[PDB]
DNA sequence: GAATTAAGCAATTCGTAATCATGGTCATAGCTCCCGCG
DNA sequence: CGCGGGAGCTATGACCATGATTACGAATTGC
């Protein structure tokens, strides 16, 4: 928000951002292996609904900035 | 400036290097009917129907054709008169005088101009015959006018009878002006404004103007 | 003094003089002059305030002037059309004389001359003497064309002398040049003023040994040393080349009244003159028959471009400059612009001219003998055929192999002829004069005495031949019948198009009506719709097909709509629906239907949603007049061929018909074209939307149509398409047939006018009754004013690969089931001249395969599609490899033009290539023969690539190298793919191929 | 024949002929400069030059990309040193670039197309060019419609002498400083500042041209940096009767000025977003360029529709609101005095001769759709899908018959309108009955 | 459920991304714009092998 | 086994799992803060002592001297 | 119930990383000794930032 | 020496060329870990 | 213990080759 002037480092900023939620996601899909190959009993079906709603909520932010000319 | 050898009359060609795509063609054709060409006393001599072809045709823009020699005195170049004396180039010089306004002048030629080549279709007539040698030069005339028009980017024709399948005796497509003779009667050469129309058709093509004040002999 | 006009020509002089050649009863040549002046109609204002007096003025009475000027409006308050009546006047000078707004200047002087003067170019007159001055012996001098030219007797009979003549030349190369190759032979078919009809070939001895010569001269050839020793009674004559050119200068001399060439004037008569010229230096005199003004004969070209395009260079013919009066005729230019043909050569002419079927009454090893009679063809072809026969030598046998003739023997009705021809098992073959198994060129390198025989021969059948092409075309009584209706010279008759051909009789209703059409804004060219086309609706047609065809549709448009430029009210153009709406019940309420056609067309641009255009009916237009007089030309010269018995008497009144045909269609066209006098952008564009409306209104009543108890019920009422009018409109009509038959009709095909009506009905006999029922119960209960139709023919197994593209057998209404019926091709590969022989021959040969696959009906599609897939490969293999196929086969044919918008088209390149490096020129209009020409060593070619490259115009004197071959994949990739849009199963078909052209073939949908 | 030479040959040498081909060259030297009118008059003397030669060196022309860029060069927004001489200071303002060359038609630059302008400017514009001919083209800018003649290129005459010569045509002036620099002066933005306060202007001046007396090809001079500050809302500004210009409005409160509502749409911009703004020291400008946004012009549209009010329609380059459409709107179009009811309405037109006129020149449609100030396109979309009952050429009941043109937020906005527009057509088609009938 | 509120976080900071995306996205150049893209594929190729590891298990 | 190469390599590249399992824990921890949620990690303290002592075992028992 | 039995597996995983390093480590070689010295202080740099996040509360 | 011509559109097929879908490849920016020296 | 050099990997936008689509003119014919 307010003023900005030359974008380009918001653009790094929010790209380093969006590595944080990379190596976030990483972090939780490499407990996920321990944590299955644990052998404990987990149901996550709202897991795979967050996940779904997540993945949507990706492309949605994706589709804007995807293709040009 | 090459040259060839013909086995009639000429008994040469001298020609410039631009000339180079056509000439076996012209020599079998001038072999060919220089026989039955020769044994009248045609209005240039035989040493000069060929001078045309000495002068280069990457510089020429503009081809000024007539579609003879004159029936008497011809001196090979076309539009050329050392006394003077002929009508097509006195109106010639009339028509540029009105377009310049100079008026002090002895005489006119054609060929003294930077980008106008003159040209004859027919390279030669009998001795008081208007087109007497378009049996003989049919072929040769065809051959060398589609290579001017090769060249050249605007065809400038005198005459609406001689000229009025010039689009017919050439296939590529070139800026053709088919004008009044010179010698038209109701001095529709008097009306014929064909020089700046060549010179707004050398503009609309991206080329010099032809400075036509360059013809006048003082 | 009794007259009869033979040609009417202009002085070639400074001093115009305007001349008729005409013949007396008695046999006798009279000339009339008359002094030629130009023509210009001015007002009487202007013609009063004329500062230099003319040199004659004729009052032309109160002529009204109309401004044909095509104006859109927005809205309906058009302003009435500018009518200027006044007196007007015709202007005569002598000179050419510029006046400022003198009007109906797109008239020429002779037209001017003929119907201002009252005189029929075609026509008997009965001279008066006191108007007539004698110049000199056979001509006369006319001042006042009005009185002399007023007594107009019927026609008489005159004598007319003919020159026919072919020349032969020697030539070491493909082709002669006058300035090295001699004049081998020059036959001439002579024609007396008395009838008498005399053949001679004149030898050049120079060509000959003098032993030769003498041996000749045993034969009994004449042996002669100059013109006066030359008798036109022997059959041969041995001349020197320099005799043999002047009794040519002698003979085109004479004051023939038709001197009549094939390709005469661009190579014949210019050998003549040329050689002339040189080798003796003489020049072929043609003198006026007043003798002021001689000329001398001068091949000039003469140039058409095209009008569509960029408007290059399409044609060129080739005339002759005489001022004699004789009407120097080139066939070829004639046959060129009349028919519509492969090839144009004198051997592809005769064929398709002159053939006629024979039966065979003995068969020999090397001989074989027919005999046809009106029995073997139709009435006069054989007659026609004997004919040719009489200086013949060559006969064609089934289009494929040529014989020469043993003996012959003309019979009182047909021909008796032994061919050198191989033991053939049929019973009736088709005879033809086609091309000729000899190499020219190769005679001439070993001439000798029996070679310059056989050649004479050939040359008086090629003199002899353009009389028989002149009598069988019938140029005598079409160049009448030009004369007459265009109102031109008759030397002037078919060498114009159609704008010249309706300046005569358009000018004499114009006078008539007194009428006057100018222009003042600039004529703007939009692009509107034609007629409309029906897609058909089954590939395959088992049941028969009525043929239901409007009677002269666009002529009856245009005098039912009075579509005129002068009767157009106005165009009522919208954007908008509202103002569309506003517009149109304004339209309803202004201008009544009766007395105005309203008639609804497509916009002519985008932003416009619709476009009304208004005629006026009160005052019958100047285009429906001319229509009428030209459909009165059509209809008399239809009555003249369903009276006509002889075969060749059917095809010229057939061919004069549908010349008169084609002239109202041009009537119509003319308002299409932007660069017409007549042009009506309104008037053409409503007449394409009256005849939509028109196969609309036929198809709504015929499809869904149903016949039971003698009852016809169509689908829909038989309302007028544009008003409402007094005739009945209940589809419910009563017929003279039967109660027990009960048929259904149903459209399948529809083309501009015609409409294919598919009756549910096999039978022939009984399909023609009913669909002249049919026609009779439309022309009185569905159509409405001149909108006439007429049945012509039942097609059963129509079979429809496209739009415009059917064959089938036709039916006709004089046919029956007995007899036989013809195969009629519109469109298909066998009628198109890009298509080859072998191609025509295979489309033929399978489409009788499919036909004999599907009237089996015991195997299933896909099994059809596999076997004839797999002949179509062996077929195709076979023909790659053994190549027993000549050339000939696959010879493609297209007409050289310059009318191209890009100046490095491949065909106008390859045809200026062809001009470079042959003495054989391709001149403009000129159909020439090319084909696909690959060298040998190439394979199988899978990707057809730079196709066009590998082009290869071929001639008379091509032979096809070792090296080289026939390139066989364009023309198999053709054929295949007009088999698998015959066939079903398009999986099959696109892998086949696949496999043998590597893409896709292209599928036509319905 | 040889009464009738070998192919029939015009006149292809006469005087007219000269002309023409003259005019074929004038119009090729300012193809990139023309309205589609001289396009169409080049293309027709194409046309008439290769009928009439067989070949020309001008080719026809399809579509043309109408740039100014020949008499101008690269911007620089570095600061710069000045040569010495006599110099011709001019102010580049915000609105869109329209040229009115020699097809006396006002050419928007990018588009080409022909736009339609006030009969006074015209006949100002038109008085301007007939004043001398050597101008190629009068560069003018529409900013919240007001037609101010910014530059007149001409290829002989100095620019000084028309501006005042215009401006006593009542064309809008922007104010000179033609000062004799005579030494070398880099242009800082302080010096910039000066520069522009003293062009004495509260019109957005967002360049600076200067012209050199012995040098053509005039240079543009731009200092500024670019920005990115948030968006709150998309506010609309009345600057007409019924026209609007469009406004964004940052969260701190400033107002970065939009070109037109054809810039609204371009640049793709929505609320609570960031936008590419070129920063001036005076105002604001958005910069011109095309956004990245997923959706479609449509879409944008409709959002924007949806944000400003739904009364509002694209109209052209403005907003035109929806109100009731009486007696006053038609008085406002026809320029007259305000009448209440028709019949003074036709005597009012009966004493104007100029009006009545006019009403004669165009038809009841457009005296209509102008009345009630449509686009011409968007309109013809809608009453093309729409169907009438007329009686005595009124509108008596009107239905749509496709809907598929409603999805346009204009057109369901005039469909909206559209009793006052069958109002207003039946009230000026009663003007005509009874004026002329 | 440390994982439901982690990745309700991981929702929640990832709804403030995509609506800063939202905010600049439409006056981003061309390579920033292939840059954030290449993000973004990333993005889409973790979540997949994520959501393979929560199908086969 | 000999030359000790594959026991080396492939304990090397277990130990790049491990280090990327322990910043994995590190990253969802702070997850698990920065949520807002009360948890307590008595029971991971002690698992962290006990893991400590082992490895520093390990670091006694790995060095080469 | 998910970070400690995670952290039960990896410390389970550990000790058998533990006893197979102290079944080879009768010879180690000084270089991969000092590679996997240098990997061990990684990591307990690693151990060290994760106490302190645990600690700091 | 000049001199004025000149029918329309629909529809199909075929070759050529401009345009685009698909796919292979090639620099290229991340990218992430191994090695190393202070 | 900590950060720079380097090298293998991994997508990834851009560029180019090849084949299928389509406009576009030409030829031809039906009208
Ligand atoms: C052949 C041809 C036709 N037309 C137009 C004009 C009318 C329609 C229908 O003519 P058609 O020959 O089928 O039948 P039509 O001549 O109308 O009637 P007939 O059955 O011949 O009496 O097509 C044309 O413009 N140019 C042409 O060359
Ligand atoms: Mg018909």
């Amino acid at each position: 928000r307010s003023d900005l002037s030359d974008l380009k480092v918001a653009t790094d900023n929010i790209v380093k951002d969006l590595k944080k939620i990379i190596t976030r996601i990483s972090a939780v899909s490499t407990v996920l292996e321990d944590v299955q190959a644990a052998g404990i009993s987990r149901q996550f079906t709202s897991m795979t609904k967050a996940i779904t709603t997540l993945s949507d909520l990706v492309t949605e932010g994706k589709s804007k900035v995807v293709r040009k000319k | 400036m090459n040259s060839v050898t013909i086995s009639h009359a000429p008994y040469t060609i001298t020609y410039h290097d631009d000339w180079e795509p056509v000439m076996s063609q012209l020599v079998e054709f001038y072999n060919e009917v220089a026989s039955w060409l020769l044994r009248d006393e045609t209005s240039p001599i035989p040493d000069k129907f060929f001078i045309q072809l000495k002068q280069p045709l990457r510089n020429k823009r503009v081809c000024v054709c007539g579609i003879d020699p004159y029936p008497k005195d011809g001196t090979g170049v076309p539009f050329e008169s050392p006394n003077f004396t002929k009508k097509s180039i006195k109106e010639i010089a009339s028509s540029i005088s009105r377009l310049t306004g100079v008026i002090d002048y002895k005489g006119y030629n054609l060929n003294i101009i930077d980008g106008v080549i003159p040209w004859n279709y027919y390279l030669s007539c009998k001795l008081g015959e208007t087109k007497s040698h378009a049996i003989y030069w049919d072929k040769i005339s065809k051959l060398l006018l589609q290579h001017i028009t090769k060249h050249v980017s605007v065809l400038y024709c005198l005459g609406k009878t001689d000229f009025s399948n010039i689009r017919a005796k050439l296939e590529s497509p070139v800026t053709t002006i088919v004008g009044y003779h010179p010698a038209a009667r109701d001095h529709q050469f008097e009306k014929d404004r064909s020089f700046e129309i060549i010179n707004v058709l050398l503009e609309l093509d991206n080329k010099t103007p032809i400075n036509w004040a360059q013809g006048f002999i003082y | 003094m009794d007259v009869r006009c033979i040609n009417w020509f202009e002085s070639h002089g400074e001093n115009r003089f305007l001349y008729l050649k005409s013949r007396c009863r008695n046999g006798e040549t009279v000339f009339i002059r008359f002094p030629h002046y130009f023509y210009y109609v001015v007002t009487d204002e202007i013609y009063q305030s004329l500062s230099p007096p003319p040199f004659n003025a004729r009052p032309m009475g109160k002529m009204r002037t109309i401004d044909i000027d095509e104006t859109i409006s927005y809205n309906l308050d058009i302003k009435d059309r500018k009518c200027s009546v006044a007196d007007m006047w015709l202007i005569e000078e002598p000179k050419k004389r510029s006046i400022q707004n003198a009007t109906m200047d797109e008239f020429f002087n002779i037209s001017w001359f003929y119907i201002s003067n009252g005189i029929s170019p075609d026509g008997c007159y009965s001279l008066d003497e006191q108007y007539l001055t004698k110049i000199n012996n056979g001509c006369y001098h006319c001042d006042d064309p009005r009185n002399c030219f007023a007594k107009e007797i019927p026609r008489f009979d005159i004598p007319r002398s003919y020159l026919f003549l072919d020349i032969e030349c020697h030539f070491d190369k493909k082709f002669p040049s006058v300035f090295i190759n001699p004049i081998s032979h020059t036959s001439y078919c002579y024609i007396d003023l008395s009838g008498k009809r005399l053949l001679f070939t004149l030898i050049n001895e120079e060509m000959l040994t003098e032993q030769e010569i003498q041996e000749a001269v045993d034969r009994g050839c004449l042996r002669i040393q100059s013109l006066m020793e030359m008798d036109y009674e022997r059959e041969l004559v041995l001349c020197s080349e320099i005799v043999l050119l002047r009794i040519a200068k002698q003979l085109l001399e004479l004051t023939f009244d038709y001197v009549v060439t094939f390709n005469g004037h661009n190579f014949d008569l210019r050998y003549i003159t040329n050689r002339l010229e040189l080798l003796t230096g003489e020049k072929i005199i043609f003198r006026s028959p007043d003798k002021k003004e001689a000329v001398h004969l001068c091949i000039y070209e003469r140039n058409q471009s095209s009008h569509k395009g960029v408007c290059g260079m399409a044609n060129t013919t080739f005339h002759v400059n005489n001022n004699n009066g004789t009407i120097f005729f080139d066939l070829y230019s004639f046959i060129q612009k009349s028919e519509k043909l492969d090839s144009y050569k004198l051997d592809s002419i005769s064929k398709n001219a002159f053939s006629c079927m024979g039966k065979v009454l003995n068969r020999g090893v090397r001989e074989m003998t027919f005999i046809g009679d009106d029995t073997t063809d139709a009435k006069g072809k054989a007659d026609t055929f004997a004919k040719v026969l009489t200086t013949g030598n060559y006969v064609t046998v089934d289009e494929d192999i040529i014989c020469k003739v043993i003996r012959k023997d003309i019979l009182e009705n047909g021909f008796k002829v032994v061919l050198s021809c191989p033991t053939l098992p049929n019973d009736i073959y088709k005879l033809s004069f086609g091309k000729d198994d000899i190499d020219l060129a190769q005679m001439y390198k070993d001439y000798n005495l029996n070679i310059a025989l056989d050649m004479a021969r050939y040359c008086i059948h090629d003199a002899c031949l353009c009389q028989y092409l002149w009598e069988y075309y019938g140029v005598e009584t079409k160049t009448d019948a030009g004369a007459a209706t265009y109102v031109l010279p008759q030397s002037m008759v078919f060498e114009y198009r159609a704008s010249t051909i309706i300046k005569g009789p358009l000018l004499k209703l114009l006078l008539e009506t007194k009428t006057i059409l100018v222009r003042s804004e600039t004529k703007q060219k939009f692009p509107y719709e034609g007629g409309k086309v029906f897609a058909p609706k089954q590939k395959m047609f088992s049941n028969n097909v009525l043929i239901f065809d409007y009677n002269s549709l666009y002529p009856n448009v245009c005098i039912f709509g009075n579509l005129s430029p002068e009767t157009l009210v106005g165009v009522v153009v919208s954007t908008n629906r509202l103002e569309e709406e506003i517009n149109n019940q304004l339209l309803l309420q202004k201008y009544p239907p009766p007395r105005y056609i309203t008639v609804h067309c497509e916009p002519r641009l985008p932003n416009l949603i619709s476009e009304i255009a208004i005629f006026d009916r009160s005052i019958e237009g100047t285009i429906p007049r001319l229509l009428r007089t030209f459909l009165a030309e059509r209809a008399r010269y239809k009555k003249m061929l369903k009276q006509a018995t002889s075969s060749t008497e059917k095809a010229i009144y057939d061919s004069m018909q549908y010349t008169y045909k084609i002239v109202a269609n041009s009537v119509y066209g003319l308002m299409g074209f932007r660069n017409s006098a007549l042009y009506s952008y309104a008037s053409a564009k409503s007449c394409t939307s009256i005849g939509r409306r028109m196969i609309l209104y036929l198809e709504s009543v015929l499809n869904g149509a149903e016949l039971s108890n003698g009852m016809l019920r169509f689908a829909n009422t038989l309302s007028n398409p544009f008003y409402m009018d007094d005739r009945d409109i209940n589809p419910i009509v009563k017929t003279s047939l039967p109660i027990d038959y009960r048929f259904r009709f149903r459209s399948v095909y529809g083309d501009t006018d015609s409409v294919f009506t598919e009756i549910d009905s096999q039978d022939v006999d009984k399909s023609i009754e009913i669909a002249k029922e049919l026609e009779r119960l439309i022309n009185s209960r569905v159509l409405f004013n001149n909108f006439k139709i007429e049945f012509e023919a039942v097609y059963k197994n129509l079979i429809m690969q496209s739009k415009k593209k059917y064959t089938t057998m036709k039916y006709s209404a004089s046919s029956n089931s007995k007899s036989v019926p013809e195969r009629i091709n519109k469109g298909t590969s066998e009628t198109r001249r890009d298509v080859s022989k072998f191609h025509k021959n295979m489309i033929k040969t399978y489409k009788t395969r499919l036909s004999e696959m599907l009237s089996e009906g015991r195997m299933n599609s896909n099994q059809v599609c596999i076997d004839i897939l797999r002949s179509l490969e062996t077929d195709l293999r076979s023909e790659f490899d053994s190549r027993s196929s000549p050339l000939e086969l696959f010879m493609l044919s297209r007409m050289h033009h310059s009318n191209y918008k890009s100046a490095d088209n491949p065909n106008m390149y390859l045809v200026t290539e062809y001009n470079k490096n042959n003495p054989e020129t391709i001149e403009l209009g000129e159909r020439y023969y090319f084909a696909y020409i690959c060298p040998a060593n190439v394979p199988w070619t899978k990707k057809l690539v730079n196709i066009k490259t590998y082009e290869t115009i071929i001639d008379r004197s091509f032979k096809l190298g070792s090296n080289q071959r026939i390139f066989y994949e364009v023309y198999f990739k053709r054929l295949t793919s007009e088999i698998v849009n015959l066939l079903d199963n398009k999986v099959l078909c696109i892998s086949f191929f696949q496999r043998m052209f590597g893409s896709r073939p292209t599928f036509y949908e319905a | 024949m040889h009464h009738h030479h070998h192919h029939g040959t015009g006149s292809m040498t006469s005087s007219a002929d000269l002309t023409n081909l003259k005019e074929l060259l004038s119009l090729y030297k300012s193809l990139r400069f023309s309205d589609s009118v001289a396009i169409e008059k080049y293309n027709s003397l194409v046309e008439w030059g290769t009928s009439t030669y067989w070949k020309i060196g001008v080719q026809k022309v399809t579509n043309v990309e109408t740039s100014i860029s020949d008499y101008y060069d690269e911007v620089k927004n570095k600061p710069f040193n000045i040569d010495p001489g006599y110099y011709i200071f001019l102010p580049v303002y915000f609105g869109s670039v329209f040229i009115y060359s020699k097809g006396k038609n006002m050419v928007e630059l990018g588009s080409g197309n022909s736009f339609q302008i006030p009969d006074e400017i015209r006949s100002a514009c038109n008085k301007v060019l007939d004043s001398d001919n050597g101008i190629d083209f009068l560069r003018f800018v529409l900013l919240n419609n007001r037609w101010i003649m910014e530059d007149a290129i001409s290829k002989y005459q100095s620019p000084v002498n028309i501006f005042k010569l215009a401006s006593e045509y009542g064309l809008n002036i922007p104010n000179y400083l033609e000062i004799e620099i005579e030494e070398d002066t880099l242009f800082d933005d302080e010096l910039y500042s000066i520069m522009e306060r003293s062009f004495d202007d509260t019109f957005p001046k967002i360049s600076i041209s200067y012209i050199k007396l012995g040098e053509l090809k005039r240079q543009v001079v731009d200092f500024f940096k670019f920005s990115f500050m948030y968006i709150e809302s998309i506010k609309v500004d009345r600057i007409g009767d019924n026209i609007f210009i469009p406004s964004v409005i940052t969260k701190s409160g400033k107002k970065i000025l939009v070109k037109d509502v054809d810039h609204l749409i371009r640049s793709k911009v929505r609320e609570h977003t960031f936008v590419k703004v070129k920063k001036k020291n005076t105002f604001s400008i958005l910069y011109d360029y095309d956004g990245n946004g997923t959706e479609t012009r449509g879409e944008v549209i409709k959002r924007i529709i949806d944000t400003i009010g739904r009364d509002y329609y694209v109209n052209g380059k403005y907003f035109s609101k929806v109100g009731i459409a009486g007696l006053k709107q038609l008085t406002n179009k026809l320029d007259i005095n305000e009448c209440a009811t028709v019949d003074e309405l036709v005597d009012e037109i009966n004493k104007s001769g100029t009006v009545k006129r006019k009403i004669k020149n165009q038809s009841v449609f457009d005296l209509s759709r102008e009345c009630l100030g449509y686009p011409e396109a968007d309109f013809i979309t809608l009453v093309n899908n729409m169907r009438f009952k007329i009686e005595n050429c009124k509108v008596v009941n009107f239905n749509i018959e496709n809907t598929n043109c409603l999805n346009n937020p204009s057109i369901e906005t005039i469909y909206g309108n559209f009793n006052q527009f069958v109002s207003i057509f039946n009230t000026v088609t009663d003007v005509k009955k009874r004026l002329f009938e």
